[PDB]
């Protein structure tokens, strides 16, 4: 699992520096994992260069990871990630609505329920804004409210769109204390600019180092179990070349070197949310022929009647003194080919 | 003798879980107040 977790690391951190591109000074939120789910999802059901392209692009090499290896290894993460644990809320599923009209393969339905959990509803697109209220709604559901409105807007000749979420609720391993928390403290935004923020306080042991290479602090703070959240604070005026190095071979080092002690630590209360079209990044990334009017979805529809024709995500993240609540949900649309 | 360790200028955030190392989420807080 873990050379596909480091290939899954290496794409969002390459995704990551592509949106510090399109948005650039402004707040970053996504779940790679969600990203990398569902367009795993949509490759089960492509063929030749329009599977291979989409798997490539995901950061995968088909001579060291065969299809099948790929394919197997993501239904263990997703299986591994359901599975039910102590004192932290953890889900990720899927969801294919699919056109009255299509004619999907049974073997590929069959497949993405039993081996993905995938959930499988038959869609009227023809009332194309009920049919995007149905699907907003599921993913609120799902996301325990946290992920609203997910679509914006849904072409009026879809006929099928694929969707899975996440959520997270997890406690920190040590909670702060809700009484030491400062009402309003000062959060740097840029050289002269600041905001006021709740600041939470706490003393405590923690996983920290300072990175000499790169001049940042690294603090880890453990949820209660068997998930971390990493605080990653460059030096004033760093933060780009901080960006530039992340990778797993990064994460690799800083899980070598991070060493617990004493810290008088100082956390901020606060949420945020980000929204990505995804459509033409991707396809810059590498994913081509998913689009194109030669689109080989061969393994989903008799047919194959469709392409992809538009892609979204939506994140969002509150961090207070109890814990973690984050939620994510990706949305890939496709249309007639 | 203790570090402090403030948390008051942007910051990159990872959520990892531990069993398949997975990225759950990743992002950077600029300003934790906007929009
Ligand atoms: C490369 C990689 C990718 C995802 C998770 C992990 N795990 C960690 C990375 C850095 C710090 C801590 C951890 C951990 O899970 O303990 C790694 C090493």
């Amino acid at each position: 699992l873990y050379k596909m977790s480091s290939i899954n690391a290496d794409f969002a951190f390459n995704l990551y520096r592509r949106f510090t591109v399109e948005t650039p000074d402004k707040n970053i939120f996504f779940s790679p994992v969600s990203i990398s789910a569902a367009l795993v999802m949509l490759s089960f059901g492509a063929c030749c260069s329009t599977q291979t392209e989409i798997v490539e692009t995901l950061g995968f090499n088909l001579t060291d990871t065969p299809m099948v290896e790929i394919q197997h290894g993501f239904q263990h993460l997703i299986c591994s990630l359901n599975f039910p644990k102590k004192e932290l809320e953890l889900q990720i599923g899927n969801a294919l609505f699919i056109g009255k009209h299509l004619k999907p393969l049974a073997k590929f339905l069959n497949d993405v329920k039993t081996l993905y959990e995938t959930e499988v509803f038959s869609t009227d697109f023809s009332n194309i804004s009920a049919a995007k209220q149905e699907i907003n709604s599921h993913v609120e559901m799902q996301t325990k409210g946290k992920v609203v409105g997910l679509i914006q807007d849904l072409k009026p000749n879809t006929i099928m769109v694929l969707v899975n979420y996440i959520h997270f609720k997890a406690q920190w391993a040590n909670p702060f204390d809700p009484s030491k928390t400062e009402d309003s403290s000062s959060f740097l935004i840029d050289k002269t600019t600041t905001v006021q923020v709740p600041m939470m306080h706490q003393m405590e042991q923690y996983y920290h180092l300072v990175d000499m290479e790169l001049n940042c602090t690294v603090l880890q703070m453990d949820y209660s179990k068997n998930a971390l959240a990493l605080f990653v604070l460059p030096k004033e005026g760093q933060m780009e070349s901080v960006e530039a190095a992340m990778s797993s071979k990064t994460l690799k080092k800083w899980n070598r070197l991070l060493q617990k002690g004493w810290v008088d630590l100082f956390v901020p209360k606060f949420s945020i949310s980000a929204t990505y079209d995804l459509g033409a990044t991707l396809l810059k990334m590498g994913i081509q022929h998913a689009y194109s009017e030669n689109a080989d979805f061969s393994g989903l529809t008799e047919d194959n009647g469709l392409k992809l024709s538009n892609a979204a995500h939506k994140a969002v993240l509150h961090i207070g003194e109890k814990g973690t609540e984050a939620a994510g949900a990706m949305f890939l649309e496709a249309i007639p080919r | 003798l203790h570090p402090i360790i403030q948390i008051d200028r942007s910051f990159m955030l990872l959520i990892l879980e531990r069993s398949t190392r997975s990225i759950l989420f990743l992002g950077k807080v600029v300003n934790p107040t906007e929009a």
